[PDB]
């Protein structure tokens, strides 16, 4: 057996991504799916990067999320990266359904 | 291994850009505005 | 998930009266001619949704050599629909091919669970 | 004693002379099999040839010898009755076309088309014979050895007679012997009684290996039968013998035979953690300038199919890098008597002799041939691997119950790591 | 919007990589897809 | 994870050898009956680690007989430990009856697999 049937995290990986046998007829409609994965996990990792300078007092919120934007490094982007992220995700999710 | 191929494109990819970038903005750019407010 | 005996019924519902079928039977050919699946290499019966036990029945009593003709036309229908192509008038299905082969298998299983259904029912 | 002998026309006459040669066997051979047809008349050189060989013999074994490339008729006698097979080949030859010109070839037709049909029943011929067409479609060399049932109802005596004076030319025929008989009487009995009109040798058709996959899905049968093979090197290379030593490392399996658990290929062991498969041939095929090498599997589980080609495919990797000597002193030895098994009878020696003589214009003893793989070092086997495996095109082949079997880039990209 | 001359510049370089990264893809995409867009069948009962 | 052929090895490095056999013995045959496995019914050889490709292998290669008595011994240690109850010195296996039925079928296939890997690596 190959290493990637044997293992069990290998064999689930192998089952969910390498061996899955799709129909070949899909076309690229059905690869909004891992989109959406995609989209869930930017916007997660975005997310985390976010609460590391979000504060969820309600007087310092929004004075936090400024602070994001000018002070930290990276942190505009990171700001706009979950913010339109959450619209892509539901574009991916409309198209998906 | 790999590192190296990705990072010679990296630096390679920031410099054409920043040289792009810096040349087609040039007379906006702070550094060679602020001679004239001297 | 209706039955093909109901839909069945209502088609010899409608023919039995040329006063509909004068009517319909013209726009259901134009229908499965502008549907499409023809120039795909497929039959009506191709399309029908086989994840059914039913229909799953109906399609493991198939004769072998229909069966056959069966794979290879889905066969051909995905490899068409993958490269984005079609077959031309000439090796597309004519209509008259269409011949309904697998409606009495699916009649008779769909037969079979009714009277299961009815008998144990009372 | 493998003496030549050109006649007064340019017949040549190549007799594996030999005491203690259990029985004799002489044959008359020309160079057209399945490379020389084409669709049309696919299968001509296998009828024309039973035709010939279906004439009565004079207490002799006439059997036909059909390949791809060279095609002819094998007499077959005790060493004392060789000069009557001799005399009795040329006496077919010079009438060849007298009797084909009468002979009724609808029962012929009905034997060859049978033929056709028995190799493709039998699973492992109908996967060899696709492999071969697969690699090389569109070239003549695609063509089946024997032959194809619709391909043969067409043929006609016209179309045998013209393959017959296109080819059965005195530059495009040799003759081969051997046994325990003097070459000279042989030579001059033929010599009196072989009369063939003079030709050019026909250009030999061209072929090129072309990666393809060629799936028949069978789920009917019970098991799977697949091959998968490269661009080997063909007879007239320098690495014939290289690609034959290279195939006989991983050699072959059985896993129903009292050898199995004790056999010494890799690939022999890493099977039986599963029992994969139930039988694997690995062999180098070699035509006149082209050659097949890989291996025939028979796979009896519907699961295992893409297993077992992933493992021999991951095994093909080690021709390059990690090859041990052992492993090269074990195929050394192996094809050593594997060529040695092959030219036992005088029959085999025969057809063997007539391929070279036509194939390549000279043959090598099996002193040379044991000079030559004793030569072989394991650099040399890797230099090979680099060459004609490692990332290169694979042809892939099979019938039965194929669904496992991974379509082609899986298989070839396990080519290359 | 302080960041919009770097927001800009990064999203040139964004693009740049992106449109090289997807250009890739979809000739590695045909590529792969070649023996199976190239795929052809014959069924011959009797 | 020890090969049994290194232990039996040492094992007979030992016992070669009075000098050191008249003072292990007694102190091994003490620590094996204060082991407490025997008074849940258990043989030396019940312990080993079955899982383990040379251990399945022996396993599969033992005799019927044996099997099936193997097979109750087991049965009655877990059931004894999961009542937390253990056999009297009457029902406790006797320390003659610690045969090592099973180290012949082990040191067997230990040959087998150390002839294969010697043999490969060459
Ligand atoms: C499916 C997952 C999520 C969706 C669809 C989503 C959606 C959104 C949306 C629409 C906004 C409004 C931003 C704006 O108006 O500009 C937002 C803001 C925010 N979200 Fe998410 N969110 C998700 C997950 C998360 C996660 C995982 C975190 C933290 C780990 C997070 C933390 C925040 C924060 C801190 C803000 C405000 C910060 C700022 O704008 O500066 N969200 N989110």
């Amino acid at each position: 057996m190959p290493t990637r049937k044997s293992n069990t995290y290998l064999s689930l990986v192998n089952s969910y991504l390498i061996d899955s046998p799709q129909p070949s007829s899909i076309n690229y409609w059905w690869n909004l799916g891992s989109l959406l994965g995609l989209c869930l996990v930017i916007q997660i990792a975005s997310g985390v990067f976010l609460a590391m300078h979000y504060s969820s007092n309600i007087e310092l919120a929004f004075d936090s999320v400024e602070h994001i934007m000018r002070d930290v490094n990276a942190g505009w982007l990171i700001r706009y990266i979950h913010a339109n992220g959450a619209s892509f995700f539901f574009i991916c999710m409309y198209l998906h359904i | 291994t790999i590192f190296g191929g990705a990072f010679a494109f990296q630096g390679f990819f920031d410099v054409a850009v920043n040289k792009w970038w810096e040349e087609h903005n040039k007379a906006k750019l702070w550094k060679n505005v602020k001679g004239k407010f001297l | 998930v209706q039955s093909m005996t109901s839909v069945v019924k209502a088609a010899n519902f409608i023919l039995a009266r040329p006063t509909l079928s004068k009517i319909i039977t013209p726009l259901a050919q134009k229908f499965t001619a502008y549907a499409g699946y023809r120039e795909m290499g497929l039959k009506f019966n191709d399309l029908l949704l086989e994840e059914t036990p039913i229909m799953q029945t109906a399609i493991k009593r198939l004769p072998s050599e229909l069966n056959y003709s069966r794979n290879f036309r889905i066969l051909t229908a995905h490899q068409l629909a993958l490269s984005h192509q079609l077959l031309p008038a000439e090796k597309a299905v004519k209509p008259e091919e269409d011949d309904n082969y697998l409606i009495p298998y699916i009649l008779e299983a769909e037969k079979e669970a009714f009277e299961k259904a009815e008998l144990d029912n009372i | 004693g493998v003496k030549y002998t050109t006649l007064s026309n340019g017949v040549t006459v190549a007799t594996e002379t030999n005491p203690a040669a259990k029985t004799s066997s002489v044959g008359l051979f020309f160079g057209a099999g399945s490379r020389s047809e084409h669709s049309h008349s696919n299968g001509i050189s296998a009828l024309t040839t039973n035709v010939l060989a279906s004439q009565s013999a004079k207490g002799s074994l006439l059997t036909a010898k059909n390949d791809r490339e060279f095609n002819g008729i094998i007499a077959q006698t005790t060493n004392d009755n060789i000069t009557e097979a001799g005399k009795l080949i040329a006496s077919i030859a010079s009438n060849a076309v007298d009797i084909v010109e009468k002979t009724d070839l609808t029962k012929h037709k009905q034997y060859l088309s049978a033929q056709a049909s028995a190799v493709e029943a039998d699973p492992k011929s109908k996967v060899l014979s696709h492999l071969y067409s697969s690699a090389f479609q569109g070239y003549s060399l695609a063509l089946p050895t024997l032959g194809t049932t619709e391909s043969v109802e067409n043929l006609e005596n016209q179309d045998s007679l013209r393959h017959l004076a296109k080819h059965l030319v005195n530059n495009n025929t040799v003759i081969a012997a051997s046994g325990n008989f003097d070459h000279d009487k042989l030579a001059d009995a033929i010599e009196a009684n072989l009369k063939i009109a003079e030709g050019v040798k026909p250009e030999i058709k061209p072929a090129s290996f072309l990666g393809s996959e060629v799936r028949m899905r069978d789920d009917t049968l019970p098991k799977a039968y697949i091959s998968i093979a490269v661009h080997g090197e063909g007879l007239n290379s320098p690495n014939y013998y290289l690609a034959k030593v290279a195939a006989a490392i991983y050699g072959d399996f059985y896993l129903h035979s009292t050898i199995a658990k004790f056999t010494s290929p890799k690939l022999a062991s890493i099977v039986q953690e599963y029992n994969i498969v139930e039988s694997y041939n690995h062999y180098s095929k070699s035509f006149s300038d082209t050659g097949i090498w890989g291996y025939y599997a028979e796979i009896a589980d519907k699961f295992t199919v893409d297993d077992f080609t992933h493992f021999s495919l991951k095994e093909w990797n080690r021709l390059s890098i990690s090859i041990s000597e052992a492993e090269v002193a074990r195929a050394k030895a192996q094809v050593k008597t594997a060529l040695a098994k092959e030219l036992a009878n005088s029959f085999a020696v025969t057809s063997d002799i007539a391929e070279k003589v036509l194939l390549v214009g000279h043959r090598q003893s099996l002193r040379e041939a044991f000079e030559k793989i004793d030569a072989i070092k394991v650099n040399d086997v890797k230099e090979w691997g680099k060459s004609k495996v490692w990332d290169r095109d694979i042809v892939i082949s099979g019938t039965g119950l194929i669904e496992d079997l991974l379509d082609y880039n899986r298989n070839r990209n396990e080519m290359a790591m | 919007e302080p960041e919009h001359d770097d927001r800009k510049k990064w999203g040139l370089k964004a693009l740049v990589v992106l449109s090289s990264l997807y250009l890739l893809s979809i000739w590695v995409k045909r590529f792969k897809w070649t023996p199976i867009k190239n795929r052809k069948f014959r069924f011959d009962p009797p």
